[PDB]
């Protein structure tokens, strides 16, 4: 891991055009609705039942805001994620027992639901620069599997 | 194979795509080569920089293929047999790479399709895409 | 797919687990179990304990469905509609874990049919158990 | 990551079994017989036209000796894989290219080959040993990934 200094001011600048109520939200139930087996891991938030159930889910909908906030603060550490996220890492792993290809899965959905919302502003660049970023999340939350 | 559903999703994606394939196929390599450098070095002989003829002309191939798996959801393994002979067996491309460039189509798919790019379709994309790559990775003589 | 070859090459080898399918199924489960104990959470309201009557009695159905999915393999993703109902929807079992039983499949046979577990023949294996899981982890009910 | 000193002791008790000059080629051979990709890394190594032309291969079977005794040396130091293949993961990923799933799968390929000849002798918690050994080998050397 490692962002070049534009890739850093790329990133950096596409983050604060976005909306920080709705992009975790959209991200955590697009992957709840894209890869089904993640719902096992969210049984308490309700209904999950159909696609659109899950969409519309508002615990699903309010822990994303959470799942942003995480990924803003390993934004704002680039150069020390692991750090950043050890606590995170260790409930994830430990406690959890979520498979770590599953962070690779939300880093990337969530490079979509990015994508979707700015359209051609997602230059190739920087979608290179974020998956830097979303790749480096995913290492650091499967250190404490390491 | 697909869903009734997934097969109505893709075709409605993939019909707004139209005539834009092609160049939605280049801007994906392009994504994927600036994304996933490493998927570079299975094109030793073409000149990967922004805006090459070469790129653009592979965009072209691979957006056609997609094209032509569309039109023959229920049979690709058959539609797309002669691919897989050339990615497995000839080029031995890891199958880890299927998921970069298809990781990339969706997220050119994404960037361009901003209302058809819904939960559901975008869930039937990515199922169409795996079906597509897990053809092209198999090998049976 | 399965190639002529894989397809003789498993049903030459299955053909041989014999009356030692329950238990082979009940060591391989055991091995993930043990190994990869987060394979565990999956049975809840199983003794998994060392030589448990639970994991023997599973271990024969975990079997069997091979047994039929051999005997089915031009069309196996029909001879098991349904575990793939309860595994992929109902259960919700992370794909991961269909590789980790896979592994610990092949390892109960390398460690007890040596001379059957050939190069060639753990390669046809191989590719059978990944193909038994993708139909598992499958979408189209 | 951590075995216990008494698996600790069963890992390096079965190794010492270990043919030295055979075991590293046949899972070697093994590798690229079951994952065909894998021979795109080893072209230079001559004949891999069929199975057994890959496992009589001498370039692969000396090469596999070189695998087995990496392999050897992160046994012989479990607490510091990092260190011990800090270089090697540094090749591995920099000089070759080589996507870390296949340090998974060559590790488990290493795994069933010892199953193959310790026979009743691999037992399920040896092998939970050695699972740990293998993964803690794959992810030293996909570090310099990351
Ligand atoms: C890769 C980026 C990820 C980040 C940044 C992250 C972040 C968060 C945050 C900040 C929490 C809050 C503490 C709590 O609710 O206990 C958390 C909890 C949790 N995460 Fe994640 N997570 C990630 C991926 C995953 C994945 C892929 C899964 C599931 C497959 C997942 C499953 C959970 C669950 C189950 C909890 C819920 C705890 C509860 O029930 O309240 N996370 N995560
Ligand atoms: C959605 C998936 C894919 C589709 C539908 C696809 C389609 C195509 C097509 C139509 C061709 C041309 C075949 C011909 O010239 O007769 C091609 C060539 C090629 N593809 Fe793919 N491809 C896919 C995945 C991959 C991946 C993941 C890699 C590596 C990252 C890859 C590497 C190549 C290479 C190296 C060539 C040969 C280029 C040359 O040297 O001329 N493809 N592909
Ligand atoms: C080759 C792979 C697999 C095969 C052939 C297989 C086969 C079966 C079969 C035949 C049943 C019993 C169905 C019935 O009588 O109703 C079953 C149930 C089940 N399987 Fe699997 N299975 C496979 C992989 C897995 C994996 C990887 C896990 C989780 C690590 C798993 C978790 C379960 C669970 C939790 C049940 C329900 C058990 C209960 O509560 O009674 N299976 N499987
Ligand atoms: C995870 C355990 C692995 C171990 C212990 C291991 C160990 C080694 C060692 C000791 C070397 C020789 C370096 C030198 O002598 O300077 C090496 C070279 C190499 N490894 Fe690995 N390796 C592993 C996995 C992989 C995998 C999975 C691949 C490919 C799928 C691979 C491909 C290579 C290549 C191509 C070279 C040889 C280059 C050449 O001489 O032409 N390695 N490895």
């Amino acid at each position: 891991v490692h962002l070049t200094p534009e890739e850093k001011s790329a990133v950096t600048a596409l983050w604060g055009k976005v909306n920080v109520d709705e992009v975790g939200g959209e991200a955590l139930g697009r992957l709840l609705v894209v890869y089904p087996w993640t719902q096992r891991f969210f049984e308490s938030f309700g209904d999950l039942s159909t696609p659109d159930a899950v969409m519309g889910n508002p615990k699903v909908k309010a822990h994303g805001k959470k799942v942003l906030g995480a990924f803003s603060d390993g934004l704002a550490h680039l150069d020390n994620l692991k750090g950043t996220f050890a606590t995170l890492s260790e409930l994830h792993c430990d406690k959890l027992h979520v498979d770590p290809e599953n962070f690779r899965l939300l880093g990337n959905v969530l490079v979509c639901v990015l994508a979707h919302h700015f359209g051609k502003e997602f230059t190739p660049p920087v979608q290179a620069a974020y998956q830097k970023v979303v790749a480096g999340v995913a290492n650091a939350l499967a250190h404490k599997y390491h | 194979v697909l869903s009734p559903a997934d097969k109505t999703n893709v075709k409605a994606a993939w019909g707004k795509v139209g005539a834009h394939a092609g160049e939605y196929g280049a801007e994906a390599l392009e994504r994927m080569f600036l994304s996933f450098p490493t998927t570079k070095t299975y094109f030793p002989h073409f000149d990967l920089s922004h805006g090459s003829a070469q790129v653009k002309g592979h965009g072209k191939k691979v957006a056609d293929a997609l094209t032509n798996a569309v039109a023959h959801v229920d049979d690709m393994p058959n539609a797309l047999s002669a691919l897989s002979d050339l990615h497995a067996h000839k080029l031995r491309v890891d199958p880890v790479n299927f998921k970069l460039l298809s990781h990339c189509l969706l997220v050119t798919l994404a960037a361009h399709l901003p209302a058809e790019f819904t939960p559901a379709v975008h869930a039937s994309l990515d199922k169409f895409l795996a079906s597509v790559s897990t053809v092209l990775t198999s090998k049976y003589r």
